[PDB]
């Protein structure tokens, strides 16, 4: 009963902060519009650095030096990855602690560092592949090994970050999928990259070897019958966590790959999900804006919320080194959480 | 910090610096030769401009 | 183990408790005063022309990107 103390305490009068962004500043001189979109958000390994990239081509990122954003410093920048095009996916680079992997729809993949005593973000390489194809999504093996790179259809790209990115592998999709017009929804890095994890939209789920620079198939399992939003994986390395759009949550055993634990108070399709970096809370974002918190061990409800129609579509994500969250607010404004006196759950 | 972590930074920082000064050479004479073929193709168009 | 020997004396090994601990502490102490200063300076610095180079190459690059863009432009004047 500590965590549920604990999560209510993180939703109080106090212990919140606004993330002040461009969006935030602008809804505050235009109420004291049509709200573009939060297209990703994903934080540097080490727990002290976030990047996002909202609808109108800008990505923002901060160096976090502070809990309430007092002396964080923020690089700004316009739209990169061309005036038309719009970033939608990007990736932080584990090796080092500047570059930056992103993706824009387009066959152009941007690496670029992010220099931190200026305001620049110089582009640093750019990556080109066949003319047809249009990837929109990147990944890094968490011990950055391998890049990732997916087409919407029939385009799969590994290449070996240490040798300079040279172009290591590729495969087509149908040769993976093997049913009718299917169109992978997302994927996800095993911990430690052996594997890749693959989500089509016809339901099936794959896992994919990928341990000397080849990839193949390993297997195909007949997890869902819609198809899959997200997949995450427990820091402890035991369960893999899968959510889809037909209302299920179920949490799969790693070395048996079976299942052993359903979320059924569900009733709504689930937009995203995110897990603690201890493996013990679950935040189930659904589709009706609400958001949930279920405790990885039992399996029960310990925490429910209502985003009551402000910002239709959310996000969450736990922080990858203190028990804190950031969270959507009312129009596509980030809203950080904390106790401020507990940077982890054991110190509670 | 420990010693065994200390040698093994130090080790590592060792073989960093020494990869860096590789590749970094490397691409030195890469660029020098692009920029002498570039130099070589740009030499009229300075002629005639 | 020394200390539960037979025949042991316990000075001795206190000594050589103290002897073992100097000998670690300046280990630790000479090779963490060797990574500091000449790695971290070594480091950046190559890792500054490293970065210079490479900006170079990609500015290379892209000229003979241009010169390749040349080519299609000379060919729609056609």
């Amino acid at each position: 009963s500590v965590t549920s103390k604990y999560l209510q305490s993180t939703f109080s009068k106090g212990n919140t902060s606004h993330i002040e962004d461009k969006r935030f500043i602008h809804v505050s001189s235009r109420s004291h519009i049509t709200p573009n979109e939060i297209l990703s958000l994903k934080f540097h390994v080490s727990g002290s650095s976030m990047a996002y990239s909202r609808m109108d081509g800008s990505l923002t990122v901060w160096f976090i030096k502070d809990a309430s954003f007092d002396k964080s410093v923020e690089v700004y920048i316009p739209d990169c990855c061309g005036s038309d095009k719009l970033a939608t996916d990007l990736s932080w680079n584990p090796t080092s602690l500047n570059q930056i992997a992103v993706v824009s729809n387009s066959s152009e993949i941007s690496l670029l560092l992010i220099n931190e005593k200026s305001l620049t973000a110089s582009k640093l390489r750019t990556l080109s592949l066949g003319s047809k194809t249009k990837v929109n999504t990147c990944l890094y093996d968490p011990l950055g090994n391998w890049l990732l790179a997916a087409t919407k259809s029939e385009k799969i790209y590994l290449f070996d970050v240490k040798k300079d990115h040279s172009s290591v592998c590729s495969l087509n999709i149908s040769d993976i999928s093997q049913e009718d017009n299917d169109v992978v929804y997302s994927l996800a890095w095993s911990n430690g990259g052996s594997h890749i994890f693959i989500g089509f939209k016809s339901g099936y789920l794959a896992i994919l070897k990928a341990k000397h620079g080849i990839l193949e198939v390993c297997t195909k399992i007949k997890a869902h019958t819609g198809p899959i939003t997200e997949i995450k994986m427990d820091p402890w390395g035991r369960n893999f966590i899968t959510g889809s759009i037909d209302g299920n949550c179920y949490v799969w055993n790693m070395k048996s790959l079976c299942c052993e634990l359903i979320i059924n108070d569900l009733n709504s399709a689930v937009t995203t999900l995110d897990v603690c970096h201890l493996g013990k809370i679950l935040g189930i974002c659904t589709e009706d804006e609400m958001v949930y918190f279920y405790d990885l061990n039992s399996g029960n409800l310990l925490h429910s919320k209502s985003l009551a129609n402000y910002k239709t579509d959310p996000v969450l994500k736990f922080y990858p080194d203190k028990s804190w969250y950031i969270m959507s607010g009312k129009n596509d404004t980030l809203s950080n959480h904390f106790v401020k006196n507990e940077k982890n759950l054991i110190t509670y | 910090k420990g010693p065994k972590e200390l040698e093994s930074i130090n080790a590592s920082m060792k073989s960093d610096i020494e990869n860096v000064r590789q590749e970094v050479s490397s691409y030195k004479e890469k660029w020098l030769r692009d920029a002498e073929i570039f130099g070589k193709i740009t030499s009229i168009f300075k002629e005639e401009l | 183990e020394q200390y539960c020997a037979p025949d042991t004396d316990i000075r001795g090994v206190d000594a050589q408790i103290k002897n073992y601990l100097d000998q670690i502490k300046m280990a630790r102490a000479k090779f963490g005063l060797e990574n500091k200063y000449s790695l971290k300076e070594r480091l950046s610095t190559l890792t500054k022309e490293l970065n210079h180079w490479r900006k170079e190459w990609d500015d290379i690059e892209m000229l003979m990107f241009g010169d390749d863009a040349h080519s299609m432009k000379k060919m729609i004047q056609k």
